[PDB]
């Protein structure tokens, strides 16, 4: 059973740091749509105005 | 909040407090253990050992082991009573 708790282990180091990682890279991508929802919502209103 | 390491936090504790101690008394208690029954030591004979390690060693532990000390007793307390009577 001690084997057995060190069972779970063994195929989990190839990828934690590889999550920890692609789940942190990843989401720190988001200010380039974070500037780009900015764009777009500029856009937005400049179109709006001159639909009006 | 962001991200971490959830999976890398064994290295403040092993898993398993408990069946690390239990772990740690298996690996003394099985290491320090004969190889197949290491360390027998059973013959002996020098005088009386001679008779200790047959007369009450378990091989029969019959009723004859016993018996053998009344049997010279008997030969002791017969010539007890020819010197005595």
């Amino acid at each position: 059973d001690r084997i057995d708790s060190v069972s779970q282990l063994q195929n989990v180091a190839e990828t934690t740091k590889v999550l920890f990682d692609v789940s942190k890279e990843t989401v720190e991508l988001e200010s380039e749509a974070f500037e780009l929802k900015q764009k777009v919502e500029l856009a937005h209103e400049a179109k709006a105005v001159l639909d009006s | 909040v962001s991200t971490l390491i959830p999976p890398k936090v064994v290295s403040s504790k092993n898993i398993g407090s408990a069946p690390n101690a239990k772990r740690i008394a298996n690996v003394v208690h099985f290491y320090k253990s004969l190889p197949q029954g290491p360390a027998p030591a059973i013959k002996a004979n020098t005088r009386l050992a001679r008779y200790k390690a047959k007369y009450f060693d378990g091989d029969n532990a019959s009723g004859k082991p016993l018996w053998h000390f009344a049997l010279g007793i008997i030969a002791f307390g017969y010539s007890m009573e020819y010197y005595f009577h």
